[PDB]
């Protein structure tokens, strides 16, 4: 009808012995694959950054920097530690209608260079999910590309459901 | 969308 079924959590590995204070900091969104498709309006999706800030209570203050309409956009929220280290939930979700509970899981990371992070939504029977490719820089090697594509496909996503955003020199640096 | 990945849509 619109989307690919969200794969079981078994299909989604977790970074063994996840290290809080080393995943902290800025990650560029250099790749994105999701079951929800796009508008393809204009055609290129701009690159954006996400700053993970570790707090005392082990939650992350998550600030995302984007650029659109001659404006720098800032999206601030909290990632609450989930059942296993490397897993997060989205809390404080109330008020504005749409009880969307998010599931966050760190699959793999260098801490120093790359990370791949799984995202799952639960809201009204049909579930939206995406995998995000993070890098400490904006560079994208064919090796990292191919790695990500194959990981996407193993979760049931087609080639055309995978996006590699064009790098920008505005807001995100 | 500008924040097309991660916890999409929120707020």
């Amino acid at each position: 009808s619109d989307l690919i079924p969200a794969p079981p959590l078994s299909k989604v590995p977790l970074q063994q012995n996840f290290q809080d204070n080393q995943f902290h900091g800025k990650w560029y969104v250099v790749g994105a694959a999701g079951n929800v498709l796009l508008r393809e309006d204009k055609d290129p999706l701009k690159m954006y950054a996400t700053i993970y800030e570790l707090k005392e209570d082990k939650s992350y203050n998550v600030t995302s920097v984007g650029f659109d309409d001659k404006k720098c956009l800032y999206k601030i929220r909290t990632f609450v530690p989930g059942s296993q280290p490397g897993e997060f939930t989205l809390g404080r979700i109330k008020s504005e209608p749409g009880g969307t509970s998010w599931l966050v899981r760190v699959v793999s990371t260098n801490y120093n260079q790359h990370a791949m992070v799984f995202f799952k939504e639960v809201a009204q029977n049909r579930e939206t999910f995406n995998i995000t490719l993070y890098g400490r820089t904006k560079e994208l090697t064919s090796e990292l590309k191919e790695n990500f594509i194959r990981f996407s496909k193993s979760l049931g996503l087609p080639e055309n459901h995978i996006v590699f955003p064009v790098p920008i020199d505005q807001c995100i640096d | 969308l500008v924040f097309f990945a991660e916890d999409v849509g929120s707020n």
